[PDB]
This record gives structure tokens, sequence and C-alpha cells, in this order.
């Protein structure tokens, strides 16, 4: 699927994209603070960021859809 | 020991020794290599090794008379055991080598107090027992039946890992 | 606040520079006062330049604020003539080089290493006495180190360099090894020192009479006496050049195929034996001619001098030579000749 | 310098005769020096096919040594 | 000799009846016999149904082709009949399913020629059989000490670890700098990405890498990563390939589903594999190595032949915020009765714990670390150890086989 | 894997079904089962008769559908013929994958007698350091 | 000879350093050496936490006592912090969980004597080692 989803519960510290930006596989999408790590969540495929759903400082649960590429 | 290992007899060590006999005659007689061969044989042997300490186990006497560090399998001590690097009198003597004034009353008092403290706190079963260098401190009457139980446990001992080769070398 | 990665690496580098002289300035000064090199300087002169890799440089006694890095021994691995070896060297600047727990653990680890790889081990001994503050620990670790010769005896060559007073419990590990080389007037070996021999037995004896290098060589406890540590290192190199690394591998082949025809030196043997049956002669005149060259490398030459035990080469292959020496006691096989031959 | 050189023990060639000689000798060289690519493969080694008595000393000095020698 | 199977077939030929099952049984029996004896490589290049799946499962490496290959025991129609589930063959058994979900495919090729290239790369690391040495390329080693022979690429390791312990780095940056020519053949790259495993060379000599990956689940161990690395280790050890572990593991991944799916039983497979292995085992600790994950990831008493730690290594029972709770719980309770700023007290005690213990030196003092090294030295220490440990004279007690957790 | 590697005595009693790949897993002869016996109720087949007849006699059922026959009744009759002909112990016994078909009451005696025969086994396998079981 | 471990412990003794981890590693390495050499039986008779769980997993049989023994790597409070899941230690690691869900416990005893009876029964079927004759 196109959904980039939060692999861990954590706190959104930074968003590395904007809505409608092109992204390539392995581009950074978000930084989640989980397990005391600034865990990078990255785009799995080339496309365009749509439905950007997360905000700086937001806590999000595992399986939250972050964006659709 | 080599004969007994060759014919698969278990070895029981019964210890009461100050260690190697000191002196120029023993050194010239070869005490270093002969002790080396005693050490070599005891470690080489594959048979079950059980030790009972009765009183003294000082220095190389402790080591060679089936210590756990030299691969003895089960180690017991009577409450009279005394396990140490050197006896109280040898420790006191080097103590008195410094500030040596051996004619004075005060240094004889210092020796007596040192020997008393040493035989209470150092030359005992209890440090070796608390470190697990020996497996148990036992009432002397337990010894016969405890030897039976131990050697029954050890009857099928397999000694390894050992690398098979032509032979072991020994001080010779 | 954590330190940066650069700061952590700088800390490591300065801690390693500390651990190369862990006894500190006063012990460096006392060593220079006696004129001996450090344990590391010794290892670095033995091994091939730059080959030394130290193991456990940062080891310390657990639970001891007064512990010093390395616990009194240097251990590691390197090469001699490009061939792997393990090496340890006693460091008399830390706790007088006495056997602590971590001293024991490090030397045990090294002995297990050389058993696992199958390479020679060289011990540089100068003083590993009992540790005054924890002598029962020293007793236990003398025994623990001793036990691990089980992994090595007849599997890999063991060599002991006697560069100091090997006394007390310290004598029993070296005497297990295959080759003991002592420096004259510097190396000594004895269980009980002169002071205690006096106060127990009443006898008077000197260090040289009790355990001097040439006495222990005549008694056959020492295989070689040399005048300097550099000569000890060269004797070790020459010795190892006749030997495989372990019980399984092959020895090096040196100069095969020399002199394939009968030579004048071969023809000198036809008249080398004296005419009269009572006349003694030097057997080295024969040994220097029947092998590939003059490299008859003699071992324990002082022990039972009616007997020669030496390495030599035949068509480049090393051999052991057992020869009677008619020049000494008519070449009769005495007590020390017998045990020298049996060991060799 | 301790390599063993080619020696012209007798005769004195001109530079062109020396060049012809050395070119021919180099063409006659033995090819690649040694088979350094040779790899250990003990599968089906003859010593494993022998019958050994259960107490045979050749288990140590033949079988084991052949497997372990490197 | 290696056995390559190219698998493509609709299972048993139904008209023949039970004889086809007898031949399947015989094929499987030979795969089991050959297991650990000769390398077995299975290409999947079409739909493999029914009995056709179990032979690949028994071989050592499975290479699948993207879109054009499938494995499944029972087809979508039976699945629909029995469970109601509607699924395509691609969703059920495609290469992506067996990479990312089931952990069965070791590689997912872009096409048939890419699959063949991967198989040839594999064989270039593997010996022909377990009595043979892996093919060793002749490489000109520089002469001199480890310090004297450092390259610029080695010096790039001295600055790689982020200054923050909360910042990840891609462990491939380490792997490719210690390996020859940067060449790493990653195995099973799309599964359990919190651990990276694969083949490379050091001075011409094949090695298996096992490395924690901070960028995925902070590099925690979990069920899937444990099983991935366990079987990779056992394959290397079957075929005499030495292993190098690059360690940056905070612990096991917390969660109820890890316990219910059997993290204890299945994580213990990685302990068993590492402890069984008798090839050369080298450990490089690059930051964290905590607790039970420290024990798992190539500790000294699990038989690691050489353990080195970078200056950034953090070896401890547990993270300092957990440890303080227990080692100072009395003091925190007294301060709570006094009504103090116990939060600032916890911060101060935690900072003291980190400054005292959360470093490489306590393990180096115990001799659990053989040397604390500048990161640039890693390749030299590895190359030295691997050269010396070509033959290791070590042995297990005689047994028919072990009893690994399953 | 575990069954194939095992070198102890391995005895199999088939009571009713043993289909497909599970027949291979559950102690088949060629997986090294020393003695396989089957009860008269044993059913050894590649697959259940409905699937088998859904496959062989496919096309035949489809031209029956094109001719407008009662293909469900034909499918039933084909299922019964397949069950009666093939879904039994005897094709396996004819190929010697079953060593005997026995009255169920004989099971304890057969097992005891086989275990006594197999109490000493030599089985020879290629040399390995260890196997590589799936994990 | 068989080794019986009775396990009941809150992990590594945290005031002691990494030394506890070194001893855990030595114990696990011994379990792996002994695997398939001597029978190894683990009784769980309390909360086994952290490093205490792997030795049972490496032994041959695990007997847990119902409702009074637990095994878990990570405690409920860390689970709560990292995942938000509330779980009791009994749900996380109880004997029922390790029987029915994770497949780690070989028996769930109704009490300590029942656990010992199961262990004695197990041993009665086993030889003392991989080369002795069976009982
Ligand atoms: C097929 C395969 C098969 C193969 C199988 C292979 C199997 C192989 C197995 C092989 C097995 C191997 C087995 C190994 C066994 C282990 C050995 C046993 C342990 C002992 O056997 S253990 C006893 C210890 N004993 C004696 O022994 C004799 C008796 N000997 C003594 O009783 C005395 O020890 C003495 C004097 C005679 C010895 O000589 P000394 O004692 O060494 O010297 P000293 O005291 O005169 O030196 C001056 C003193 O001044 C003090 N001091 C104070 N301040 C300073 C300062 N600032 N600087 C320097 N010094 C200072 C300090 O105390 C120092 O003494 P230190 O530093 O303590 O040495
Ligand atoms: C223990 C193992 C078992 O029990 S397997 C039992 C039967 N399993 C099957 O796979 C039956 C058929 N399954 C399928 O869905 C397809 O064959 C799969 C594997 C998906 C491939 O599809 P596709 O590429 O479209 O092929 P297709 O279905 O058109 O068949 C092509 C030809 O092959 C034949 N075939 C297929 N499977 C079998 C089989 N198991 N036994 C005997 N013949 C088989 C088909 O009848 C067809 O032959 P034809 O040339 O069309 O007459
Ligand atoms: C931090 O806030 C405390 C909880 C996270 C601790 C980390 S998570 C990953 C490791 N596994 C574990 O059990 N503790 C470690």
């Amino acid at each position: 699927g196109d959904a980039v989803t939060a692999p861990m519960q954590g706190t959104v510290v930074k968003v590395a994209v904007e809505e409608g930006q092109e992204v390539s596989a392995g581009d950074l999408v978000v930084v989640l603070e989980a397990m005391k790590m600034e865990n990078p969540v990255t785009a799995h495929k080339d496309g365009t960021i749509t439905g950007l759903a997360v905000e700086a400082g937001a806590a999000i649960t595992q399986g939250t859809v972050i964006a659709e590429i | 020991i080599r004969f007994c290992d060759s014919y698969n007899l278990p070895l029981v060590f019964v210890v009461d020794t100050p260690g190697a006999m000191p002196g120029v005659a023993e050194e010239k007689g070869g005490i270093i290599k002969r002790g080396g061969r005693f050490f070599n044989a005891i470690v080489e042997a594959d048979v079950p090794k059980v030790t009972v300490i009765i009183r003294k186990a000082y220095g190389g006497g402790y080591a060679v008379m089936g210590s756990k560090q030299l691969s003895a399998d089960l180690n017991f001590a009577w409450p009279t055991a005394r396990i140490a690097v050197i006896g109280a009198e040898g420790a006191a003597q080097l103590l008195v080598k410094r500030f040596p004034d051996p004619n004075a009353p005060e240094v004889q008092k210092i020796r007596d107090d040192f020997i008393e403290g040493y035989n209470l706190n150092m030359a005992t079963p209890w440090i070796a027992a608390e470190r697990g260098y020996i497996d148990a401190v036992i009432q002397p009457h337990e010894t016969r039946l405890l030897l039976r139980k131990s050697l029954r446990l050890l009857r099928d001992k397999q000694n390894g890992p050992k690398v098979q080769r032509k032979h072991g070398l020994l001080p010779l | 606040t954590n330190k940066t990665t650069a700061e952590l690496l700088a800390e490591l580098r300065e801690k390693l520079e500390l651990a190369k002289e862990p006894g500190g300035e006063k012990a460096v000064a006392k060593r220079e006062k006696k004129g001996i090199p450090s344990a590391r300087a010794r290892i670095n002169a033995l091994l091939d330049p730059g080959s030394f890799i130290e193991i456990g440089a940062l080891a310390k006694t657990p639970g001891d604020p007064n512990a010093l890095y390395g616990d009194g021994v240097v251990t590691g691995r390197g090469t001699i003539d490009g061939r792997p070896v393990g090496v340890f060297s006693h460091d008399q600047t830390v706790f007088q080089g006495s056997v602590g727990e971590m001293f024991g653990r490090k030397v045990a680890r090294l002995m297990e290493w050389v058993a696992m790889v199958g390479c020679p081990i060289i011990g540089i001994n100068d003083s590993a006495g009992a540790r005054i503050q924890d002598a029962v620990t020293s007793l236990a670790w003398y025994a623990e180190l001793g036990r691990r010769h089980e992994m090595l005896r007849g599997l890999v060559p063991e060599i002991s360099l006697i560069f100091g007073k090997c006394a007390g419990g310290a004598v029993y590990s070296p005497i297990q090894t295959d080759l003991l080389v002592a420096v004259r007037d510097q190396g000594y070996m004895f269980i009980t020192g002169p002071d205690v021999i006096k106060d127990v037995t009443g006898e008077d004896v000197t260090f040289d009479e009790l355990g001097g290098a040439d006495e222990q060589a005549k008694r056959g406890n020492i295989h070689k006496v040399v005048n300097s540590e550099a000569e000890a290192y060269q004797y070790v190199r020459d010795y190892l050049s006749f030997l495989p690394s372990n019980h399984f591998d092959n020895p090096p082949i040196v100069n095969p195929g020399m002199e394939p025809e009968i030579t004048p030196h071969d023809l000198e043997l036809d008249s080398i034996v004296p005419d009269a049956d009572n006349m003694a002669y030097d057997m080295h005149e024969i040994l220097l001619r029947i092998f590939d060259d003059g490299d008859v490398f003699e071992i324990a030459e002082q022990r039972g001098p009616a007997m020669i035990t030496a390495f030599a080469r035949v068509d480049g292959h090393p051999v052991g030579v057992i020869a009677n020496q008619p020049m000494v006691l008519s070449g009769a096989i005495d007590n020390e000749a017998s045990d020298k031959a049996a060991s060799f | 310098d301790h390599e063993a050189h080619i020696k012209v023990l007798r005769g004195e060639p001109t530079p062109e005769e020396m060049a012809a000689l050395m070119a021919v000798l180099a063409s006659a060289g033995g090819g690649p020096a040694e088979p350094v690519k040779k790899e250990r493969n003990m599968w089906g080694h003859p010593v494993d096919k022998l019958r050994y008595s259960v107490f045979s000393w050749q288990r140590v000095t033949l079988l084991e040594r052949t497997h372990m020698r490197r | 000799r290696p056995l390559i199977g190219i698998n493509d077939g609709a299972g048993a030929r139904i008209q023949e009846g039970v004889v086809s099952l007898g031949l399947y049984s015989r094929i499987f029996h030979n795969n089991i016999k050959a297991s650990g004896v000769i390398p077995q490589i299975s290409l999947i290049m079409g739909a493999a149904a029914g009995g056709h799946v179990y032979s690949p499962a028994l071989t050592d490496f499975v290479v699948m082709v993207d879109q054009t290959s499938q494995m499944f025991i029972t087809g979508p129609d039976v699945i629909k009949t029995v469970t109601g589930e509607d699924v395509t063959m691609e969703e059920l058994g495609g290469a992506h399913t067996h990479m990312a979900k089931s952990g069965t495919a070791h590689y997912v090729a872009s096409g048939e020629q890419d699959a063949f290239d991967y198989v040839r790369d594999l064989l270039s690391y593997l010996p022909p059989n377990n009595y043979a040495d892996p093919p060793l390329y002749p490489v000109a080693i520089p002469e001199g000490s480890i310090e004297e022979t450092l390259t610029d690429e080695d010096l790039e390791l001295d600055t790689l670890i982020p200054d923050s312990p909360n910042q990840p780095y891609d462990m491939h940056e380490v792997i490719t700098r210690i390996l020859d020519d940067d060449e790493f053949l990653e195995v099973q790259a799309g599964y359990a990405g919190n651990i990276v495993v694969g083949f490379g060379r050091v001075e011409g000599r094949p090695v298996g890498i096992v490395a924690n990956q901070p960028t995925q689940f902070a590099g925690c161990l979990d069920i899937n990563a444990s099983e991935k690395a366990a079987r990779f280790i056992r394959t290397c050890d079957c075929f005499n390939i030495p292993i190098v572990l690059l360690v940056d593991v905070p612990g096991f991944l917390p969660g109820t589903d890890q316990e219910y799916n059997g993290i204890i039983r299945r994580g213990a497979k990685l302990l068993y594999a590492y402890g069984e292995a008798t090839v050369a085992k080298v450990t490089v600790i690059t930051r964290k190595s905590y607790g039970g994950a420290y024990c798992v990831m190539g500790s000294k008493d699990m038989g690691a032949d050489v353990v080195v730690a970078w200056p950034t290594a953090q070896i401890a029972v547990m993270g300092a915020s957990g440890a303080v709770g227990f080692v100072y719980r009395q003091q925190l309770k007294e301060a709570a009765k006094n009504g103090e700023d116990v939060d600032a007290l916890r911060l101060e005690l935690q900072q003291t714990y980190e400054d005292t213990l959360v470093n490489p030196y306590i393990a180096a003092e115990r001799g659990y670390v053989d040397a604390v090294i500048p990161p640039s030295h890693t390749r030299g220490y590895v190359a030295n150890a691997l050269r010396l440990l070509e033959r290791k004279i070590v042995q297990m007690p005689p047994k028919k086989h072990g009893n690994i957790p399953l």
C-alpha cells in the first residue's frame, strides 16, 4: 500500500516533508521519539506526499498512517 | 598417580602438609622438577579426584594435594583445616624481618598477637569456603559415607575438553 | 550531558597512554634506578617490529580504588620471524608484578588463545611473587595458571625467559615449559630464599649458590644461560626456527639441496677419529660436518656435558641430534646425561 | 641483494644477442609461479577410507594428523 | 558439491497418486541428509505449490523472483472454501510475502538474470562442502602495525557515531568500510530490518556479518531478527565461514505480542547458534550492549574469540534511568519523605550513574572487552583475528546432535 | 527435519487419513520410517477425493455441463468411484509404502514386536559438523 | 548426570555490574554445551525475570507452577512505558500464557508437589546421558 505508517508508538519530534512534495524511496518522512531513539520513518516508494496527518509534538500510536505516497 | 590413572582408580587426597620441604639439600636434590612432576601427574590424571583436608594446606602443599584449581572434582575440609599461602610463623617471621629487633619484648608481643590474629582470621577453612575454593566444610564423622556418595556420583567421569596427541610432556 | 564522540576518543587515547606506564613516575624512576627495561620494551624487542597486539591493557582488580591498569602483567600476541606467537611479560612496577586475580585471568586467557590457535607461547618472567594484600588470591591464581599447561604440554612449544628472581610459587609454571633461558647474574630460580633457609635450617647460602643461572643450568633446571636479554631473544628466535608451530604443523625448510656431492669436508671425516683407543676428541668436529651446515644449535650444553643434544638440519629438514661427547668424562652416560637425553 | 642471478659464465654477447636470449628465456619461463589458488578440500580423503582398529595408534599419527595438519 | 534446485511446479502429479508422495518423501530425506554437508540453493522462478515448497524450505538459501514466483502449501481456492478469506496467489505466496512477512526468502530478485547473479555471488563465498575451506582470494597485505596501516576510509570510522546517543546511524556505513572493496552481499535484506546479516571479505577471506541496525526499532532484538541471525550464524558455522558481530543493541523489543509469540523460546535460538558456533567469532561493540542482549550479541563468556569496543561503547546491566530506580531507591524514598525535588535528584543520580558505569571500561576492567580501540582500528583487529583463527582447536562434548529451541 | 534426522527406531501406525504433504511429514516410509502399518480404515492419497475429481475428470465435467447433464450428480458419482478405487491403504501397500495392513487390535502386538526388532539400529549419514535445521 | 534447575529470581543483581552478565553468559554457554548430552529440566516456581528466562529456554523441559510462577524478559512497567499496554505480570508471563500461547512450558503443575511428581516421572523415562542405556 501507499500508506506510510508509524512503526512504533512515539512522539513526533520533526516532520521532514510537506504535503504534495515529491519523495523518493529512503527519503525521510518523520522523526519519531521512541525507545529513546530519534527513529527515522522513511518513504518506501517514489511518489508524492498526500494526506500528511501528523504534527510536531504529537504523540501517535503504532499503525497511525503518517502520509500516503 | 600416573599408575592409578592408567588403571582407572579414583584418587583420594588426604591433606595435612606445610608444602615443600625447604633447604639447600632439597633444592640441589631437585625439588623444583620433582614437584613439577607431581603437579603434572595430578593435572594429567583423568580419574575422579576427591580431596579431604585435615589441618594444614599451605602453599604448594595446598595446590598439589588435589586442589580444585588443579582440577580436583570434589573438595571437602574438616573444621580443623588451615588453608593459606604460608603458615602463621612464616608470615610472622617476614613481618619481623622489617623493623628487626628480635631481642626486644615488644617484638615478641607483636609476633604473638600476629600469630593469634592470623590463626583466627587467615589460616582457616572459612576464606576458601566463602570463595568456593572448597566445596564443603564437613564434620569429620561424615567422611566415609560422603566419600561413598561422591565417588558414586563421579563414577562415569569424562575428562574434557582435551586435545588428543602423542603424549603430554613432563619435567624430566 | 554526554561527552561528544571526539571527546570520548581523546579520552581513550590519553587513558591508553596512561596504561602504558601504569605504575606511574615513581615506579618508572625505581626501574631506571635499577637499569632494567619495562615489560613492554622487552616484548617489543622480542617480537617483530610493530607486530605486538596487547590484550587486556585496561584490566584492573575489581572493587579496588588502588588498582593499577594491567594488574602487573603485559599479555598479547605478535610474530617472531613472521610466525604467530603469544607472549606475556611480568611488570614489576605494578604491585611488584605479583600475581593478582586479573594477572591470573589475563595469562589464562593468553594460554587458552595459544592453545586454540596452536602457536608458541613465550613468558618473560622477572618477579611474580605472592601479592601481600591478597596472598590467598595469589595462591589460587598460581594454581589456576598452572592448570592450563594441560592445554599446551606437547601441543605447542612453551618458552620461559628468566630475567629476574623466579622464587616461591613462581618456579612451577616455568619448570613445566620446554625451554628455560636465564640471564647470567640477573635471572635466579629457587623455592626458598637464603633468609628463610637461614632462619629455618641455620644454613648460610648466597643467591648464586642457591639458584644462580649457571648452577641451575648445571643442575639442568635451566636450558640456556646468556649474558643479555637481547641474546635471550636471539636464542629464542634460533630455537623456534627449527620447530613447527604446534604438534600438527610442519617446521620451516631452510636451504634444501646444498652440497649434493661428496665434499672435502666429508672427506675429513675419514681421518677425524684418533688412532689410539684411549684418545679423547671433540665430537663437534663430526657434528659440524655430517649435517647441512655448521648450524648445530645446542640445548642444555651445561647440564650433562658428556652428552650433546642439539638441533640440526638434513637437506633443510630439522632433526634432533643426541651425541656422546668423548671430550668430557670419556662420554660416559651419567645421571644428567640420561635425563637430558630423555627430555630432549 | 641476495637473489640468485642468471650468469653468463662464458662468452660475451652483444646487446642484441643478450636481448634475444633474455626474450627467449622469458618466453620459456614456467608460466605463473605457483598454484596459489589451490584450496583445501578434505572430502573423501584416502585416509578416511581406511579401516582402523578401535585401538589403532594410526588414529593419532595418521588419521588425526592428516585432518589437523594445515 | 553444491546443489542448485530451480523450482517451478504445481505440486504432486495427481493422476500418479501416492507414488508422487513417496518421491517427495525421498527428496526431502535427501535435503535433510545434505543439510550442513553441501550448500543447497533453491531458486523459485514460478508458482511452487504443495509438496514443492518443503524442499526449498529445507535448503540453505532461497532466492525468489519478484511477481513471477510464488510458494504456498494450499491455494487461494481452498483457503476461500475453508476460511472465507479472499486472497490472490500474489498476496498469499509472492516473493514480497515470503521476504517481509514469513521470513522464508533470502533474496528477492528483480528478474531471472538478477536471481542468477545473486546465486553466483553466494557460491563465490561458499565452500563446496563442509570439509573444505571457503575460497580465499589472494590479497596483498600492507606491512606494519595497525596504526601504521590506517587508510582514509578507516579514519572515517572515527567520526561516524553521532554525538547524541539518541541519534541513529545506518550500520551499513560501518559494514562497507570494514569489508573489502565495500562489497557486501546482504542476505534477507527485506525482513527484520533491525538486524543486518550477510557476506563479505576481509583481506580476501569470506566472513559473515551480523550487525544490529539502529535505524530500525532502535536496533532492539526481536523474534524475527533473532531467527534471521540464528540461522545465518548456523549456516556460516556449517560451512566454516567466520562471523563478525557489530553490536549496538539496547535490549529486546518490549511488548506483549513478543512474549505471546515466544520471544523467550525463539530468541534463545540466537544464543544457541552463537554458543554452538566453532568458527572464529569476533565482536565489535559500537555503542550500546545492554543486559540480555549483551549476552546474546557475542559476549566473551559465550565464547567470543576477540571482543573490541569503540570509545562510544556503553556496556551495562541496563539503562541508567532504570538502574537508578533500584540502586538509589532508598535515597529517592528518603528525599520523597523530605519532600525534596526528587525529579532533580533522579537526574543527578542518573548523570552520576552514566558517568561512572555506562561506558566500555568496566567490562574492559573485567576483561570482557579485550581492547578499547579507536574505531579506525576495527578492520585491522578483525583481519588479524580472522587470519589467526582459520583453524580453531575447539570441541564440544560428543553428542548425536544438540536440542536447539524450536 | 526432526523426523528425517531421527535415527532411533521409528514406527508408524496410520489410523484413517494421511493426505498429501502431511503424509510425507507424518512418518512416511521414504522419510525413514522403519515399520509402517495401516488400519483397514486408512486413507492414503494425494488429496481428498473432491479435489482430486475436481482435477482429473475436469474437462469431462465441463463438457457434461455444456451438454447440460446433471454435473453435480456426475461429480458425486466420480467422487464415489475415486474414493472406492484409490482412497484406501492398498495402493500404498501395493507400492510397499505400508509394510502391513492390520486389524486395529493387532496394533499393540505389532508395535511391541517392531520395537524389539529395531532395538539396535545402525544408520549411516554423511559427516557434518551439525545440521542446518530451519529456524 | 541430569541437571535440575529450580528457577526463581528477579534477573541480574543490578548493584553488581556487568559481572552478572558475564556469569549469565557462562551459564548459557554451559546449557548449550550440555544440550543433547544430559537431560536438563527447569522448574519455574516464582517470577523469573530478564536473564533468568534464557536458561530454561535452553534446557530440555520446562515445568511451571500454575498461577504462582512467571517468565518474562521485560516487566509490565517497561511495557507500559514503551507501548502503553496495561498488562498484569500473570497475563504477561503466567504458566497459562507460556503453555497455551508461546509454547514454552512443557507442563503446568497445580502446585509444587505436583511439579516435583511430574519431574520425577519425566526422569523415569530418560537415561542419565546420551550414551548410557535407558531405564
Ligand atoms: C596428553 C595431555 C596431557 C598433558 C598434561 C599437562 C599437565 C601440566 C600441569 C602443570 C601444573 C602446574 C602447577 C603449578 C602449581 C602452583 C604453585 C603453588 C603456589 C605456591 O607454591 S605459593 C608459596 C610461596 N612460597 C614458597 O613456595 C616457598 C617458600 N618461600 C617463602 O616462604 C618466601 O616467599 C621466600 C623469601 C623464601 C621467597 O622469596 P620472596 O618471598 O619472593 O621475597 P622477599 O620477601 O624476600 O622480598 C622482599 C619483601 O619486601 C616486602 N616489601 C615491602 N615494601 C616493599 C617495596 N616498596 N618494594 C619491594 N618490596 C617491598 C615484600 O613483602 C617483598 O616480598 P614479595 O614482594 O612478597 O615477594
Ligand atoms: C501434494 C501436492 C498436491 O496435492 S498439489 C494438488 C493439485 N495442485 C494444483 O496446483 C492443481 C492446480 N493448481 C493451480 O492452481 C495451477 O496449476 C497453478 C499451480 C496455480 C498454476 O496455474 P497456471 O499456470 O494457470 O496453470 P494451469 O492451472 O492452467 O495448469 C496447466 C497445466 O498443468 C496441469 N496441472 C497443473 N497442476 C497439476 C497437477 N497437480 N497434476 C497434474 N496436472 C497438473 C493442468 O491440468 C494443465 O494441463 P493442460 O496442459 O492444461 O492439460
Ligand atoms: C525509557 O524511557 C525506558 C523504556 C525504554 C527502555 C529500552 S527500550 C528498548 C530496550 N529494551 C528494554 O527492555 N529496555 C530498553
